[PDB]
This record gives structure tokens, sequence and C-alpha cells, in this order.
């Protein structure tokens, strides 16, 4: 009759070693690479 | 915490952290006295 919709780790290992620059670092280690050189 | 995303703060904390200071950035014609290659290399 209605539909509402309202608002309601071990896996951080899998990626924080596996690594895809999944972090805030990344906002950092690009503007290095953009300027320090 | 994080190094500033200012290149030349980021700078300071590597002073300031020593990981890396300017008594590190030597180089051969600094090290063995090549004086003469400061003739060479920019003309």
């Amino acid at each position: 009759l209605v539909t509402f919709i309202y608002e309601k780790v071990e896996q951080v290992l899998e990626v924080r070693s596996i690594d895809s620059i999944s972090l805030n670092l990344e906002k950092r280690i690009k503007g290095w690479n953009r300027c320090i050189t | 915490d994080w190094f500033p995303e200012e290149p030349f703060e980021a700078f300071k904390e590597m002073r300031e952290r020593k990981v890396f200071d300017v008594s590190d950035m030597y180089t051969i014609a600094d090290v063995w006295g090549w004086t003469w290659e400061k003739d060479f290399k920019n003309k």
C-alpha cells in the first residue's frame, strides 16, 4: 500500500593489505606526485 | 596523523620528524669533490 524508505571489521584486513589506495592518503599522494617533482 | 597537504609544510614535518633532512641531501659532486662538474652540467 505504501513504501517508506527509512535509515538504519576483518574484511578491512583483506583490503588494507592487498591495497587499492583506499583512504584519505590518496588525496595527498596525488598532490605530492603533482608538486614535489 | 597525516603529513600536511602543502609540500613545504610537509618538508617542515620531514625536518621535525627527521625522516629526511638536508644533511642526507648529498651527491657525488658534493661528496667526491668534483668541483669542476658545476662548470659542465648546466651549460
